[PDB]
């Protein structure tokens, strides 16, 4: 046990070092992965869309839009936009596909 | 440690032991005049001060007669 | 007794050893209230080690192998604690002794993983007084082995007869090798 | 008979509770704080004792508690002894006997029962278990209350004081290297022992024991360590070495080793006016002014008041040997404004700096910075007088005369102008042509700095300086919130 | 004896303050691997807006 303690504990030590050099690559690569789908959801939002005007914020993130025909349309809102652009009378402006809003309009 | 602190503050009361009150009210003349006037002003005014309370301190009086002799 | 003398290095600079002899003798008195005053001395201890003009090299390795892991590394000090050849010591709870006792296992059982690895050719030399301090204070576990230590040390210094002199007095046999594989599987 | 009879029983009751409650909050605290693994929480008391303990620097406590107030004195810890288990009955007794001297009053005295205070360490100091940290948080914190006013022969009962501490733990220690957070503790509870009865020893004795073994006990730690309590032992080795050492083999960039993490947020301040202090007899004028004005600018938590006037004063003693002597500018408070109230007349003596008035005003009314101590660096001052008045001249024209700035200079010869302007030449600090052409000496005077001038080697050194502090401040600001984030 | 107890018992010891040096590499382990977390939360909710995605495509 006592003596034994050192010997036995010296895997634990090797254990626990292996460790390091694995964080340091999913620290390193995650990164490189979260560039990656920040782009990408980025190139998402292309400039070529439609838009709507706002109606309502029926709740957090997510509320209605009255399109430019008139109909009103039910989208959950991307989540980087804040409070500032859920005025309820705004220039608001989707994508003609994805119909989420990148930007509001100053009138 | 800030107990040794203790013997210094110890030097520190017999420093105010030496004069009771008198450098507080007597340098408190020079205080009255100079208290809430910036005192980084008062290196200054008391440097250009104390290096003309010696000799030639307003002078400006001076130097119209300085005019003719030099 | 003294702090500041600058004599003993003067003297300590000088011939005619028989005046050399009862200064170091002194000096060993001093040297843990000062060993940075030994500092600036220790290349002329050194000088008067590296020849064998003088007729004492461990009077000089011990004062040099006790200087130098107060100033520096454990190597340079281990190597005038086992460089000072035969040296008679008595095993002492003091810190010296225990350390360079320290050090010296834990740079035999090094060396004992750098040649557990080459069982042949390029064989590094071990010096025999090395093996006799590690087996002297080993062996003085091993008046009784204190039931522990005597197949780890001797699983550790990597030896091959370490360990049958462990099992001639052993107490409980199949618990000693029931123990020892249970420390062999595990590391 | 009814004045301070009717209010003797009342004051009193009430650093009781605080003082109870404190030993019990920080008692009870950290022996249930790291009592289930003591080694993977540490150092959480630590900030928490030290700042106890300059919270009870400060104590108004035995003023008139010479007079029937002493049952605190018998009394002490009494939690959970004679046995480790069934201490159900003992939280019942911890109840009784406080609640005894609670009925009527007691038999009470202060100068009898001092000695017998190792009853209890001989056999359970509380437990039989965590006798080292019960041990040290038993007796170290009651030690300097009774050993508090140290004259009036208690200086003997501070060394029974001191053979009980060692005898207990610090003779060797119990277990040599607790090597856990009580050694921690230890080196630094140990060292504020040595420094609380080295008002003793430097009372009547010097160096000549426990400060002689105190460096076989700061190796005895095997070198391993973080070296915090190692370097607060180095400082009274250091201070002890203030007064009288002078012998530079040994501690002067002999002591000097791997320079430690020795932080604790004062030791860096205190610590490095010892080293300054000891590095100010050699007149050190671009290390010791920067990093020494840096010394006094650490340590603001307590007071930046009443201590920093010694770095302070020893700080402007150096500065004006450099001719630009800076005065209390940016700092108001009247310690350090009494402490240069000696000192302001000279200092602003210095910069005209008149030989034969100014010689005769620092002897004049010295009394406190003559009585300081073997008149060395005003001894120096006496002749840097003109060498920082000359260096004013440097800061003055180029051509010198030999009536106008050497009358000025008060030096009237043609040999000892060129001569000691000459001794400001072999300095290098300045700039200068030494030039004959009809026996007037010229310089070129080029003060001249370096913009436009090399400016990419000039501040190049500061880009690597600069950035290098500012990026291992940002490793300052990447660590300690892996330090937050560790727990969770 | 006294090896077992003061040398090995130092060697103990240094084992002790190896598993300081083991509470050092565990406790940067922690916290990178909750830094690591994180990132993985953060990556895998814009991850999860391209689950939304095909709900954007809803029109």
């Amino acid at each position: 046990d006592l003596y034994s303690r050192y010997k036995k504990l010296q895997q634990e030590l090797e254990f626990l070092e292996v460790q390091e050099e694995y964080i340091k690559d999913e620290q390193k690569n995650l990164k490189k992965e979260f560039l990656h789908a920040q782009e990408e959801v980025k190139r998402i939002q292309s400039i070529p869309l439609v838009i709507g005007q706002f109606l309502e914020a029926v709740d957090q993130n997510t509320a209605i839009v009255g399109s430019t025909t008139g109909s009103n349309y039910y989208v959950r809102i991307l989540s980087t936009i804040d409070r500032e652009l859920l005025k309820p009378n705004a220039s608001v402006a989707l994508h003609k596909h994805s119909n989420a809003l990148v930007d509001v309009l100053p009138p | 440690m800030s107990e040794k602190k203790q013997p210094v503050d110890l030097g520190l009361l017999e420093e105010d032991d030496e004069f009771e009150e008198f450098p507080a009210e007597d340098w408190a003349g020079l205080d009255e005049d100079e208290d809430a006037h910036v005192w980084e002003d008062n290196w200054d005014d008391d440097n250009v001060e104390d290096d003309f309370s010696n000799q030639l301190r307003a002078e400006l009086e001076k130097h119209g007669y300085k005019m003719e002799t030099s | 007794m003294i702090t500041s003398a600058a004599g003993i290095i003067s003297l300590l600079d000088e011939d005619e050893p028989q005046l050399k002899e009862f200064a170091l003798h002194k000096l060993n008195a001093v040297v843990n209230d000062f060993w940075a005053e030994i500092s600036e001395s220790v290349d002329k201890i050194e000088v008067l080690y590296e020849d064998e003009g003088f007729r004492s090299r461990q009077f000089a390795a011990l004062v040099a192998s006790k200087v130098f892991y107060h100033l520096g590394a454990f190597e340079e000090s281990l190597n005038y604690a086992l460089g000072a050849g035969d040296l008679f010591n008595v095993n002492d709870n003091s810190e010296y002794v225990e350390t360079i006792i320290a050090k010296c296992i834990d740079h035999y059982t090094k060396q004992c993983v750098e040649n557990a690895d080459l069982p042949e050719g390029e064989k590094k030399p071990i010096d025999q007084r090395l093996e006799g301090i590690v087996n002297k204070m080993f062996q003085r576990c091993l008046d009784d082995h204190k039931y522990k230590q005597a197949i780890g040390i001797a699983l550790e210094t990597r030896r091959l007869d370490v360990f049958e002199k462990t099992i001639l007095e052993s107490n409980d046999v199949p618990g000693m090798l029931a123990y020892s594989l249970k420390l062999c599987m595990s590391l | 008979p009814p004045g301070g009879g009717e209010q003797e029983p009342p004051p009193p009751p009430a650093p009781q509770d605080v003082e109870m409650k404190e030993e019990a909050a920080t008692g009870g605290g950290s022996t249930g704080e790291a009592d289930g693994k003591t080694a993977a929480a540490a150092a959480e008391h630590s900030q928490r004792e030290l700042d106890t303990v300059t919270l009870e620097d400060i104590k108004e406590h035995v003023k008139q508690l010479e007079k029937a107030v002493s049952g605190k004195e018998p009394r002490f810890v009494l939690r959970a002894l004679r046995m480790l288990p069934s201490t159900s009955r003992r939280l019942n007794h911890y109840v009784l006997y406080k609640a005894v001297q609670g009925f009527f009053t007691s038999n009470n005295a202060t100068r009898d029962f001092l000695l017998p205070f190792l009853e209890e360490p001989m056999d359970t100091e509380a437990d039989l278990q965590f006798r080292p940290r019960t041990g040290k948080a038993a007796s170290t914190p009651l030690l300097p209350e009774v050993e508090a006013y140290l004259q009036l022969l208690v200086v003997i009962f501070m060394m029974n004081s001191k053979r009980y501490k060692e005898a207990q733990k610090i003779s060797d220690d119990l277990m040599q290297k607790i090597s856990t957070q009580n050694r921690r503790a230890l080196d630094l509870v140990a060292a504020k022992c040595y420094y609380y009865h080295a008002r003793v020893y430097e009372f009547l004795d010097k160096l000549d024991v426990v400060r002689s073994f105190l460096h076989a006990r700061l190796r005895t730690a095997t070198l391993r360590h973080d070296a915090d309590g190692q370097a607060t032992l180095l400082n009274l080795l250091l201070r002890n070495y203030l007064h009288y050492s002078l012998y530079d083999q040994a501690e002067k960039l002999v002591s000097k080793s791997v320079f430690p993490e020795q932080a604790n947020n004062n030791e860096w301040a205190r610590y490095l006016y010892y080293t300054g202090r000891i590095k100010a007899i050699q007149l050190e004028y671009s290390e010791a002014r920067r990093t020494m004005t840096n010394a006094l600018r650490k340590a603001p938590q307590h007071t930046a008041v009443g201590f920093k006037q010694t770095v302070h004063k020893l700080l402007i003693v150096v500065e004006l040997l450099l001719g630009e002597i800076p005065d209390r500018l940016q700092f108001r408070q009247p310690s350090l404004k009494r402490s240069l109230m000696p000192y302001f007349l000279l200092t602003q003596a210095v910069r005209t700096g008149n030989l034969a008035k100014f010689n005769q005003v620092l002897d004049q009314f010295g009394e406190k910075f003559q009585a300081d101590g073997t008149y060395t660096l005003i001894i120096r001052l006496r002749h840097n007088v003109i060498k920082t008045g000359v260096r004013m001249i440097s800061l003055s024209y180029s051509r010198i005369s030999l009536a106008d700035i050497a009358q000025k200079l008060q030096l009237d010869s043609p040999e000892d102008a060129e001569f000691i302007v000459a001794k400001a030449i072999r300095d290098g600090v300045i700039e200068a042509s030494i030039n004959h052409e009809k026996g007037y000496v010229q310089s070129k005077e080029m003060i001249d700095i370096y913009s436009t001038r090399e400016p990419q080697l000039a501040f190049h050194q500061r880009i690597s300086f600069c950035l290098d502090i500012h990026n291992m401040s940002v490793k300052a600001m990447r660590f300690p919130p892996k330090s937050y984030n560790k727990d969770l | 004896l006294e090896e077992g107890k003061a040398g090995s018992g130092l060697r103990q010891y240094y084992l002790s303050k190896i598993e300081e040096l083991q509470l050092i590499v565990n406790d940067k382990s922690q916290n990178l691997r909750r830094l690591q977390a994180q990132r993985n939360e953060l990556n895998a909710k814009v991850r999860l807006l391209r689950e939304e995605l095909q709900l954007l495509q809803e029109q």
